[PDB]
């Protein structure tokens, strides 16, 4: 029923997908061994149920990290399409000479998953950006796939990088690299960054240590929230379509940003109620997103937002149209009633009402600026190219990406201009 | 005594069909007395298993104190 495949490039995209794995099974009570305690799962003969999932990097090292955590012995063997060298950071390995030497037997596998299924919805992605094994041979699959599959619709949870947080010196070759193939062949490219999980893991929930265990988790609850309107039932339904077609006027300004409501830590939970008027006064904010873009430095061409628990559907929309009466300074006045709702009536395991927004705004090209902003500092130096010219990639793949970045800056740019 | 008898009859049959009509409107009167106990309960119940189960979610949060290993 409008089922899902679940592809996994790179290590990053790796442990964020096996983190979102386990919290599904945490959601419909699977225990790590596939028995109950199919729009993800497959059945497997005994009733056991594997998810239909697919896994992909080109280090093995990887394959033991996804059997290390619980629910890691949920995913099947015959999926498990590894390399043995490493994409090693670099966009060339993964897209040129190693990276298409994978493409074949990772394709063929996805259409022996998807040519078995029957109602097939759209896809989702999940890899970062400067590492080259994720960023290369995911934006390689994804233009396989959606030269092969155009009708259906693309996830791509690219986790950017930025600049507060230093990991890699690489990443703005990556990155840019990536983006300009992302923007044809994927229609979701919803974005998140270290930085704002850092922020909010700091100064939202009181952290004493975090670790990428709790970012993934927040960014796995994030994912399970978007769809969560279509497993369940609910008074106002919605699904992956019902979401791309009010967030996205244009083929190409179809950048996200998410959000999760609500978060607090158990010195402060004794104070705060769970009403929409609460939710609402959290998830509009600015530190309760997950983008390093202040959204009150723009406006928002649409938003949408799912709510799970049961309420009063009065009590949510009276609530949209008054946020929306309110801050119309931070709204964009061109397209009338720019924000949308959807009901559904299954909480998560726990509380009573949460929320899971996406919202595409004019404030998130100043997130790819910074990056391009990068890229020149690093191309008018030519610093770290004969890596790259090694393996057939010329110089016109840069500038012309960089002339795409500034194209799409240049477009949410006029469209915060843009008014009547 | 004819036209007597026959305005008794009258008289009779109305002051029987209105305090009939008064008896069913007195009905109705408790018929809705009796539906705001339902509204005056069930909100009582909800309200007091809310204090419950919102009281048990306070203990179980606080219930987080050291590990000291
Ligand atoms: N929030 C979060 N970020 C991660 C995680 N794992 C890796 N990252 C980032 O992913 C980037 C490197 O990507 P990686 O997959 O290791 O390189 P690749 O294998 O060549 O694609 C680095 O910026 C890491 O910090 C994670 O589990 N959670």
């Amino acid at each position: 029923m409008r089922e899902i495949v679940h592809i996994q490039g790179g290590q990053c995209g790796n442990q964020i997908g096996a983190k979102f794995w386990e919290v599904i099974s945490d959601e419909h009570g699977i225990d790590p061994t596939g028995t109950y305690h199919n729009v993800y799962y497959n059945e497997a003969t005994g009733g056991r149920y594997v998810p239909r999932a697919i896994l992909m990097d080109l280090e093995p090292g990887t394959m033991d990290s996804v059997r290390a955590g619980p629910f890691g012995q949920l995913f099947r063997p015959d999926n498990f399409v590894f390399g043995q060298t490493g994409a090693g950071n670099n966009w060339a390995k993964g897209h040129y000479t190693e990276g298409a030497e994978l493409i074949d037997s990772v394709l063929d596998v996805v259409r022996k998953e998807a040519e078995g299924c029957d109602c097939l919805q759209g896809f989702q992605i999940t890899h970062s950006l400067g590492g080259g094994t994720g960023s290369g041979m995911g934006t390689l699959l994804i233009s396989k796939v959606r030269e092969e599959y155009p009708d259906r619709i693309m996830e791509t949870f690219s986790v950017v990088p930025s600049p507060k947080v230093s990991d890699t010196v690489v990443e703005p070759y990556n990155a840019t690299l990536s983006v300009h193939q992302l923007v044809e062949n994927a229609d979701e490219c919803m974005v998140i960054d270290n930085e704002a999980l850092y922020d909010i893991c700091f100064r939202t929930l009181k952290l004493t240590t975090p670790t990428y265990g709790d970012l993934n988790h927040l960014v796995s609850a994030a994912m399970s929230g978007v769809t969560c309107c279509l497993r369940f039932p609910g008074q106002l339904n919605s699904d992956l379509r019902k979401l791309a077609v009010n967030l996205i006027p244009f083929p190409r300004l179809h950048f996200f940003m998410i959000g999760f409501a609500p978060l607090t830590s158990r010195g402060s939970q004794q104070y705060r109620a769970l009403t929409v008027p609460e939710l609402t006064q959290q998830m509009f904010d600015a530190k309760n997103m997950m983008c390093a873009a202040d959204p009150r430095h723009g406006r928002y061409l649409t938003a949408s937002a799912l709510f799970r628990g049961r309420m009063s559907t009065k009590e949510v929309d009276e609530q949209m149209l008054n946020v929306q009466n309110k801050n119309s300074s931070y709204f964009v006045e061109w397209i009338p009633n720019n924000i949308k709702s959807s009901i559904c009536d299954i909480p998560p395991k726990g509380l009573k009402m949460a929320v899971t927004f996406v919202g595409n705004s004019t404030a998130i090209q100043e997130m790819f600026k910074r990056v391009a902003e990068q890229f020149t500092a690093m191309f008018r130096r030519k610093a770290f190219l004969h890596w790259y010219t090694g393996e057939g990639m010329d110089e016109m793949e840069f500038t012309e990406a960089e002339s795409n970045m500034n194209d799409l800056v240049s477009e949410y740019q006029q469209y915060q201009d843009a008014t009547a | 005594t004819q036209t007597l008898e026959l305005n008794r009859m009258r008289g009779m049959l109305e002051d029987d069909f209105n305090r009939k009509k008064a008896s069913i409107r007195q009905a109705v009167k408790e018929e809705n007395q009796q539906l705001d106990k339902q509204k005056r309960d069930l909100e009582k119940q909800s309200n007091n298993e809310k204090l419950n189960y919102e009281r048990t979610e306070i203990d179980m949060v606080k219930t987080r104190g050291q590990k000291r290993p």
